[PDB]
């Protein structure tokens, strides 16, 4: 419970969330219409998929 | 003359392009010269054939009235067809311009390279689509006109030969 240890725990949590988000999950039930993503593409959080 | 008018309009139909020079729209009229040359004199000679000299005035008046009516009708139909088919082609074209499309974000990138805003680039793309639609719609009208000519051919044979 010491202040120093919890600081590092927060960073561990942020890194873990970063790693768990390498798998992109669908937020809605539906059907796929356009597909502009191919294996090997370089993706940022601004590129439609 | 009817066959020559069909030839000229089909000529225009399959040869109009965005980057066509002055000569691309000057040869077809050189050809249409023959078609126009051999259409007025013969048909007007047939129209006023055998009538007495005194009535030539009234016949001429009737002929001119009908011809002017036909001209007005043609203009009225053609202009509306041109604009409406331009709208249809615009609708069918603007579909391709969406995200999820290479060679569509590249255009935006090149446009923003020149300093245009996003809205200005969108307007420019829309204008280009409009121009292409006008050319396509304009060429669709020429094709229809030539086809219609092909049918009007044979009617002239119903006139008896009292010419003189």
């Amino acid at each position: 419970d010491q202040p120093a240890v919890q600081q590092a725990a927060t960073e561990v949590r942020n890194a873990w969330l970063a790693l768990e988000r390498t798998r992109i999950i669908s937020p809605m039930t539906g059907y796929v219409s356009r597909r502009a993503v191919q294996p090997g593409a370089q993706i940022s959080p601004t590129t439609p998929l | 003359s009817f066959i020559m008018y069909a030839v000229c309009f089909y000529w225009r139909a399959y040869t109009f392009e965005p980057g066509m020079d002055f000569g691309a729209s000057a040869w077809p009229q050189f050809i249409q010269g023959f078609a126009v040359a051999c259409f007025f004199m013969p048909l007007t000679t047939i129209t006023l054939s055998g009538l007495p000299p005194e009535r030539l005035a009234a016949a001429s008046s009737l002929s001119n009235f009908t011809r002017t009516l036909a001209g007005s009708i043609g203009t009225s139909i053609t202009t509306t067809m041109w604009t409406n088919r331009e709208s249809m082609h615009h609708a069918q074209l603007t579909e391709s311009v969406n995200p999820f499309n290479p060679n569509a974000q590249a255009m935006y990138s090149q446009l923003e390279g020149l300093g245009m805003t996003q809205q200005q680039a969108s307007g420019w793309i829309a204008q280009q689509i409009t121009n292409q639609g006008l050319i396509i719609s304009a060429n669709e009208i020429f094709w229809m006109s030539a086809g219609i000519f092909l049918v009007l051919l044979g009617l002239v044979w119903f006139a008896k030969p009292p010419f003189g």
